[PDB]
C-alpha cells in the first residue's frame, strides 16, 4: 500500500490540467511572465 | 519582426521575440489577400 500511494504520486507529474505541456522549462522557453503565470498557476493548483 | 510597415504581428502561444531560440519539426507557410476589414476573421476560435 505504502509502494501504490508513491508510484501514484510520482505518476501523477505527468498531468497536463489543461496548461499547454507538463513541463515548466518548455512553457518558460516559449513563453512571456504574463501567460507563463496562468499556466503555473493551473500546474501549481493540480500537483498542491 | 523588426520590419517595419506591418499593420499586424501577432503570435499564438509563442513569444515573437523568442521565435530565435526554438527548433521545430517542419513550419508551414500559407498565403493570400483579403479586404482591410476582413484580417480579424484570421483567429483561432473565431467567427465569421
Amino acid at each position: 500500500q505504502n509502494a501504490q500511494a508513491l508510484n501514484t504520486l510520482v505518476k501523477q507529474l505527468s498531468s497536463n490540467f489543461g496548461a499547454i505541456s507538463s513541463v515548466l522549462n518548455d512553457i518558460l522557453s516559449r513563453l512571456d511572465p504574463p501567460e507563463a503565470e496562468v499556466q503555473i498557476d493551473r500546474l501549481i493548483n493540480g500537483r498542491l | 519582426y523588426n520590419s517595419a510597415s506591418f499593420s499586424t504581428f501577432k503570435c499564438y502561444g509563442v513569444s515573437p521575440t523568442k521565435l530565435n531560440d526554438l527548433c521545430f519539426t517542419n513550419v508551414y507557410a500559407d498565403s493570400f489577400v483579403i479586404r482591410g476589414d476582413e484580417v480579424r476573421q484570421i483567429a483561432p476560435g473565431q467567427t465569421g
